[PDB]
């Protein structure tokens, strides 16, 4: 049940596709902002994460494979572990990222930090803080692993 | 020449008309505080997950991430899959289909907590790797 | 010669078939004043004249020239033309709108959801109009900054990704931040019947915080401010104060 | 209608409103909840209207700051229009400005407000409390520095209440007459190329300005003089054209109105060797003198080489002696436009400026209840039927030779809802909406057919330039018999170079090659009449001042005791409102003179005010 002004909204929608008028171009002409860009990574991780644990707890649980099957498959193809450590790197970016700028989403939902210099400040805090929190998580067991196989005792 | 036609008034929005015949659409907002609390109290869970692992975390991150991520679908099927763009019944399908995809996560969740490592596990292993 | 070239816009509804293209104009930097605007009316004038746009204030406050700039949604008027002559700048007119021609788009919907919010000063008690000024403090009106400014030019809405998909029911950041200006505006009654009007899941809950609003806004104010003061008084996290006392006297 | 095919739309409104900045809102507004069926044609959005640039405020008796009486700013009103004001129209915009801007605080307007939580109000160039003698005035109410856009942003969505009905960017071409009678309006839509034509009892030009006509202006590109056109097309007489207002503080490359609330605020003027000078030129009332005396100063320091900056053209506004807390407070519109157009931080530095063109005290002569009038030597006024006009296109007169600022939109708004008052009084349910008559607008269409597909060798642009050039050289600041009688000449060899008109664009839709021109038609009958008129008037008054006729010519000598003299006849004295009547086809003008209004309209409530040395 909408308002008087959708109704009026949707009647102006097609009284325009009625007169055959183009639309005035927007995502491939409007200048790359470190404002919409974030809000693209936000939904793109959102998303991608809600996505994951649909083709994951679906797939595993249709397919005759298990998960433990499916990491020794790949444990089996002797990837370097480097690599591995992106791939991991790169599980943990969406987590950290979401989760940290989620926040500060809902600050921007209460009013607070709307200002431009605290806009770009809070995006540089919430991209950076991710790539540290997800290269900590990732180096410290292999660091802490490099460790024990070579830790004297 | 003007031999002409009787014309009528441009189309425009008379906002005191509108306000005869309408009553207010039943607040959401309720709704939205409600949304909002839940994904800051995903704050710590996120963390605590983690550290403590095992079958009752792995309960929690799904009913948390199944609900948190129905409302979060059901924004972004309101954004691209629209009336204008799509059609009325395409558009009604794809906003069932955000059901369907909540529906079907959690099924394909509790499945695998409960017949496969589950989710704190999943990520123990990929991580050990 | 300093010879900067432009990429603009263009789309013609009376010729059939007819689609948008982009079309390329060179402007001597030294013929030319030093806005954007003044490129448009020099190309206009002399080279194309079929060239088509809004324009007239030449300081920034009508807000006819609105359009979208090297990438941002900006006044032609006060929008400086970049001098490094080998860059192109590009000249769209402000996205996601219906074009009726060339920079020109329809505004109707704008300007209709703008009645949408009732913009005008409500009182519960009839007041006799001519007959004595309503008691506001400096601090209650000083609440009006950043909000009365608005030249309704439409930057900001058409900067808004939440209003590219759905104008037809998001009112957009122009609009909200016109529904808060009327709703702590401590002379009007009205406050909750205001936010009755915009309760809904799409009128201002559509608000995303992609902060492009912000961002564009070229009289430098701030809706995504008002659109979050909106959804705090929505959700019942905050109130409108009530008027501060008259005294007795005045 | 010759070449092309018009499709023509037929309209029933009982008013028809041409324009919507204030002063066409206002009648709008009134009208609109007086229950009557309105209909707005404008040519633009109404937030766009050039009411919206407006900055530094509305003039009203308030007594927010310090105590006034409403009859000191009729005094400060009539000496500013240097007695060529009518005096009715005057009392009647004094008396009312009180009411007039409460309701518009009433209707949602923001003020600035004082610590009692009253209207802020700010002094402003000429005037005074005590009828002369006391000190400057407070009664320019503001909203900051930004007191026309609030006004017309208040006005345009209380607008939204009153069931008018916009017709929005329909570009005005004829008023519909029969007979003497004003039927209605016929206008081109610019959406879908579309002819429309309303059928009206009344008829209300608030179409504005044509500052636009000259080189240099502070107006909006859209000030082209066409509703002014319109009268002169439907053989009406206008009044008063040769008074230009020039503001003194226009941005000097680009134009740009400073406002007066600077000096208001403590803004000075200063020259290049670093005087005060206007302490010179108005002891009393220093950079606060009305706006003729002090953009003559101005002129007159630069002819005398104390002009400022390179060329030592132009001179500085100061306020970087006020303190930034005031600046902001009070003109932040200013600040960020000094910066964006002169690079000027006004803490620090000064503001290059030099007087512009700004207003029109001439315009569509009406008596007091804004209805357009007639005059000849013979009959007197005869009002037009069904025709009102208000607004800068109006001549009520209330500025008669120098407007006084915050004024204007005081008087947008007086005579705006005067409008509405004097119709809901006089128009009854009786009267049914006038049938057109046969072939009613054809010649309009005619012409916007023969513009519009326009073969010729001298485009719409340079046509337009050269004339705001020829006009800016004529007709600016100081004039001379001469100089006026060579740009006369230069005038009407361009207003014949107008059959020579090229046009491009050959849309209907949006066609603003088209609107353009037809706007140079307008602006030209403009500009023609304003210049021959100018030409002619061989006196000194208000904005119009002759280097070879300094003196201003009364009835008397107001300089010397009034009684032992005799009056001087009509026919050698210029205390008189100028009349042009131009043939559009020919061009040709002619002139008569109509008397100034001296009386007031109740003697029992304030005596008029006789003639006297115009001194600041
Ligand atoms: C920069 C600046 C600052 C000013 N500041 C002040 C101030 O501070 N205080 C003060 O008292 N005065 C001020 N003035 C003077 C005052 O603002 C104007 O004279 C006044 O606002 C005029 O209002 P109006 O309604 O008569 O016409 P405008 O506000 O000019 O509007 C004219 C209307 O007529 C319409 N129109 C014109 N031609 C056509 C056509 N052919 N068809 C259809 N519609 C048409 C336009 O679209 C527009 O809606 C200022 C002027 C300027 C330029
Ligand atoms: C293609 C895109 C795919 C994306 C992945 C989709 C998955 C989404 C669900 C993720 C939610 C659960 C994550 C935590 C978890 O279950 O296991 C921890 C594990 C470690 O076990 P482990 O390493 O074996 O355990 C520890 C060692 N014994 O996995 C991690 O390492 C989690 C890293 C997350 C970063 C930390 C969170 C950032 C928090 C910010 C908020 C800050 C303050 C409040
Ligand atoms: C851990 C803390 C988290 C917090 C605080 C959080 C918070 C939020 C918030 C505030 C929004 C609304 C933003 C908007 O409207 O654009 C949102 C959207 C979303 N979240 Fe989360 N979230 C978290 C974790 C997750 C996780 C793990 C997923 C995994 C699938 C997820 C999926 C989504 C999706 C799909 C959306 C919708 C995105 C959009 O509409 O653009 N979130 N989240
Ligand atoms: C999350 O905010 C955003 C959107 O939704 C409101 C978008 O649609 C888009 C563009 C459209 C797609 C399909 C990514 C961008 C870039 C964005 O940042
Ligand atoms: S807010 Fe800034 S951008 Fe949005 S409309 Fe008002 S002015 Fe134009
Ligand atoms: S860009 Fe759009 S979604 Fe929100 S804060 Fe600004 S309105
Ligand atoms: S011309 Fe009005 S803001 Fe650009």
């Amino acid at each position: 049940e909408k308002t008087p002004i959708q109704v009026w909204g949707w009647d102006y929608l097609m009284r325009q596709r009625a007169l055959k008028r183009p639309i005035a171009p927007h995502l491939t002409i409007y200048k790359p902002q470190m404002t919409w860009m974030v809000s693209g990574l936000h939904r793109v991780t959102g998303c991608a994460m809600a996505g994951t644990l649909l083709i994951g707890g679906v797939g595993f649980s249709v397919l005759p494979l298990d998960f433990t099957t499916f990491v020794e498959f790949i444990r089996g193809l002797g990837i370097p572990w480097v690599i591995l450590d992106t791939f991991k790197f790169i599980i943990a970016f969406p987590i950290a990222f979401h989760t940290l700028n989620g926040i500060r989403f809902i600050g921007f939902d209460m009013a607070k930090g709307t200002d431009i210099p605290s806009i770009y400040r809070g995006a540089y805090l919430v991209l950076g803080l991710a790539a540290l929190i997800s290269l900590a998580v990732v180096v410290y067991p292999r660091w802490e692993r490099h460790k024990k196989a070579t830790l004297p005792t | 020449t003007s031999a002409a036609v009787t014309g009528a008034a441009p189309p425009q929005f008379d906002p005191i008309a509108a306000e005869k015949g309408f009553k207010p659409l039943h607040s959401h907002g309720t709704l939205f505080k409600i949304e909002r609390y839940f994904a800051a109290a995903m704050v710590p869970l996120i963390p605590a997950a983690y550290f403590i692992h095992g079958r009752e975390m792995d309960l929690c991150l799904a009913l948390a991430l199944t609900l948190h991520v129905h409302w979060g679908v059901w924004g972004v099927v309101n954004d691209y899959g629209r009336p204008f763009v799509l059609g009325d019944t395409l558009a009604a399908a794809v906003r069932v289909g955000a059901y369907i995809f909540t529906a079907c996560l959690l099924a394909g969740l509790l499945y695998f907590n409960e017949h496969d490592v589950g989710l704190t596990r999943a990520f123990e292993m990929v991580w050990e790797l | 010669k300093r010879i900067k070239t432009f990429e603009i816009y263009r789309f013609n509804p009376e010729e059939p078939g007819a689609k948008p293209k982009l079309q390329k104009f060179d402007v001597d930097l030294d013929k030319c004043g030093t806005m954007v605007l003044d490129a448009l009316i020099k190309i206009k004038n002399e080279v194309d004249p079929t060239l088509t746009f809004r324009r007239s204030c030449r300081e920034g406050i009508c807000g006819s020239c609105a359009m979208n700039i090297a990438g941002e949604n900006t006044l032609a008027c006060i929008c400086n033309i970049d001098q490094n002559t080998s860059k192109t700048t590009k000249i769209y007119p402000l996205p996601h709108m219906f074009v009726i021609k060339d920079l020109v788009p329809d505004m109707n919907l704008f300007y209709a959801q703008y009645a949408s919010i009732q913009p005008w000063l409500q009182k519960k008690t009839k007041i006799n109009l001519g007959e004595k000024q309503q008691y506001q403090s400096i601090k209650e009106q000083e609440k009006l900054d950043g909000l009365y400014e608005c030249i309704l030019c439409a930057c900001c809405s058409a900067s808004c990704p939440s209003y590219w998909w759905n104008a037809d029911k998001y009112l957009g950041p122009a609009v909200l931040m016109q529904a808060y200006r009327w709703i702590i505006d401590s002379r009007d009654d009205s406050a909750a019947e205001r936010l009755a009007r915009m309760q809904d899941g799409f009128s201002a809950f559509k608000c995303h915080t992609i902060m492009n609003c912000t961002k564009t806004c070229p009289k430098h104010l701030n809706p995504a401010r008002a659109i979050g003061e909106i959804k705090m008084l929505l959700t019942k996290m905050k109130t409108k104060p009530a008027p501060l006392p008259t005294p007795a006297n005045f | 209608s010759n070449i092309a095919q018009y499709k023509v739309i037929d309209h029933a409104y009982d008013v028809v409103i041409i324009g919507a900045g204030g002063a066409g809102l206002r009648a709008a507004m009134g009208l609109g909840e007086a229950g009557f069926k309105t209909a707005v044609v404008t040519k633009m959005f109404p937030t766009r209207s050039h009411t919206t640039a407006a900055q530094g405020g509305i003039n009203a008796a308030l007594g927010s700051m310090n105590p006034d009486d409403w009859k000191w700013h009729f005094y400060d009103t009539v000496k500013g229009s240097d007695w060529l004001g009518d005096q009715n129209a005057m009392h009647y915009l004094t008396r009312n400005a009180v009411e007039a801007v409460t309701e518009l605080e009433n209707f949602g307007m923001p003020f600035s407000r004082t610590p009692e939580g009253k209207i802020y109000q700010r002094s402003f160039g000429g005037q005074s409390n005590n009828y002369g003698k006391g000190g400057v005035a407070k009664r320019t109410c503001c909203v900051a520095d930004r007191t026309g856009h609030s006004m017309l942003h208040t006005l345009y969505g209380n607008s939204l209440r009153c069931h008018c009905t916009f017709f929005i960017e329909y570009f005005a071409l004829d008023l519909l007459m029969d007979k003497g009678r004003c039927v209605g309006v016929i206008a081109l839509c610019l959406e879908d190329g579309t002819i429309h034509r309303f059928r009206s009892k009344r008829t209300i030009v608030a179409t504005g300005g044509y500052g636009r006509a000259y080189f240099s202006c502070t107006t909006a590109h859209m000030n082209t003089g066409d509703g002014t056109a319109l009268a002169t097309r439907a053989g009406i007489a206008l009044e008063d054209l040769e008074f230009i207002q020039f503001h003194p503080t226009g941005i000097y490359g680009v134009g740009c109105l400073i406002t007066e609330g600077s000096r208001g605020e403590g803004g000075f003027l200063v020259n290049s060797e670093g005087e005060r000078f206007m302490e010179r030129y108005a002891p009393k009332a220093k950079d606060l003198a009305s706006r003729d005396v002090v953009s003559r100063a101005e002129t007159i320091e630069i002819m005398e080489g104390r002009g400022v900056g390179p060329e030592k053209d132009h001179i500085y506004l100061q306020l970087h002696h006020l303190p930034a807390e005031q600046l902001h407070q009070r003109l932040p519109g200013i600040s960020e436009t000094a910066k964006i157009f002169a690079g000027v931080d006004v803490t620090k530095e000064p503001i290059p400026v030099i007087p512009t063109v700004h207003y029109n005290m001439g315009g569509i002569p009406t008596n007091y209840k804004a209805q357009v009038i007639k005059y000849t030597k013979e009959g007197g006024d005869k009002i037009v039927p069904g025709l009102y006009a208000c607004g800068e296109c109006a001549c009520h007169s209330v500025h008669g030779a120098n407007r006084l600022g915050a004024n204007s939109l005081l008087d947008a708004v007086v005579f705006g809802r005067a409008c509405s008052i004097n119709i809901k009084e006089e128009l009854k349910p009786d009267e049914k909406i006038p049938e057109l008559p046969e072939g009613a607008g054809e010649e309009s269409i005619a012409n916007l057919d023969a513009v519009r597909y326009a073969n010729g060798d001298v485009p719409t642009a340079e046509l337009r330039l050269t004339m705001q050039k020829t006009m800016q050289k004529h007709a600016g600041v100081f004039r001379r018999g001469d100089i006026l009688a060579e740009g006369v000449k230069k005038m009407m060899d361009l207003f014949k170079e107008l059959k020579r008109l090229k046009t491009t664009d050959r849309s209907l839709i949006w066609n603003s090659d088209l609107t353009e021109s037809l706007e140079l038609q307008n602006l030209m009958l403009n500009a023609t009449q304003t210049i021959v008129a100018a030409e002619n008037r061989k006196e000194s008054r208000g904005a119009h001042a002759r280097d070879d006729f300094p003196k201003r010519e009364d009835e008397y000598d107001y300089s010397k005791p009034i009684e032992g003299q005799t009056k001087r006849p009509f026919e050698k004295h210029w205390r008189k409102h100028t009349l042009t009547k131009q043939d559009p086809r020919t061009g040709h003008i002619t002139l008569d003179y109509r008397p100034v209004i001296d009386k007031t309209l109740d003697p029992a409530e304030v005596d008029w005010i006789p003639p006297i040395i115009r001194s600041y």
